[PDB]
């Protein structure tokens, strides 16, 4: 984390920089999308 | 937008179909959001004259 | 072919205020139905 | 894929495969498959 | 009477392709219009100051 760094979670693959979470997600959600298709946040199949 | 392909993100697009097949949606892509952008920029020189 | 059951527990005819519905539990099959029936617990 | 027996065109098997890793080297790997046809998909970025 | 606006620049890249590598290769290919854009709006932001 806090480093530019090829993701590839679940299939997503991009370039990012995954930083410390400060947002709470319901149970049932897995995906945070921005507008026009943005993937802003993801959460981890490992840990949770 | 789709832009007649079968996604909008070109990453799972180059993930997903090969090299050989996957050229004629990026392709694709890439002339609509040319297209766009030109169309943007005829617009944003109109309100700058 | 999916079935959803979407729920949500709110306490209190229906009153004017707002809520959604969250999901608990998504079933990957899903069969022909036409009709359904409630069931009581006298 | 190499069940003994095999439903027709009307009535066909359907089964839930969840939970699980999937392998489909295997498939392509086997001679007596002529035809391979995806849609969308490509035979070789199955395993990703 | 409004006088200026927002001096917008908009890189192509990061719009049409985003963080793909293999779609920066395929834009080259297209000749020159990035060239056109990024003058028009260096154009505009000289026009507006």
């Amino acid at each position: 984390k806090n480093k530019c760094v090829n993701f590839n979670f679940n299939g997503l693959k991009g370039t990012g920089v995954l930083t410390e979470s400060n947002k709470k997600f319901l149970p049932f959600q897995q995906f945070g999308r921005d507008i026009a298709d943005t993937t802003d946040a993801v959460r981890d199949p490992q840990t949770l | 937008s789709k832009f007649g392909a079968i996604s909008s993100v070109l990453n799972d697009i180059f993930s997903r179909l090969d090299p050989p097949e996957a050229e004629v949606q990026i392709d694709r892509l890439i002339t609509g959001r040319l297209q766009s952008l030109q169309t943007y920029v005829t617009q944003q020189l109109i309100r700058a004259a | 072919g999916y079935f959803k059951i979407y729920s949500k527990h709110t306490p209190i005819d229906l009153p004017q205020g707002f809520s959604a519905l969250e999901p608990l539990v998504d079933l990957p099959i899903g069969i022909n139905i036409t009709r359904f029936q409630t069931l009581l617990a006298l | 894929f190499n069940a003994t027996r095999f439903a027709s065109v009307y009535a066909w098997n359907r089964k839930r495969i969840s939970n699980c890793v999937a392998d489909y080297s295997v498939l392509y790997n086997l001679a007596p498959f002529f035809t391979f046809k995806c849609y969308g998909v490509s035979p070789t970025k199955l395993n990703d | 009477l409004p006088v200026s606006m927002t001096k917008t620049s908009v890189d192509c890249t990061m719009y049409i392709c985003g963080d793909s590598t293999e779609c920066s290769n395929l834009l080259l290919q297209y000749g020159s219009f990035c060239t056109q854009l990024k003058r028009a709006l260096t154009g505009i932001a000289v026009e507006q100051d």
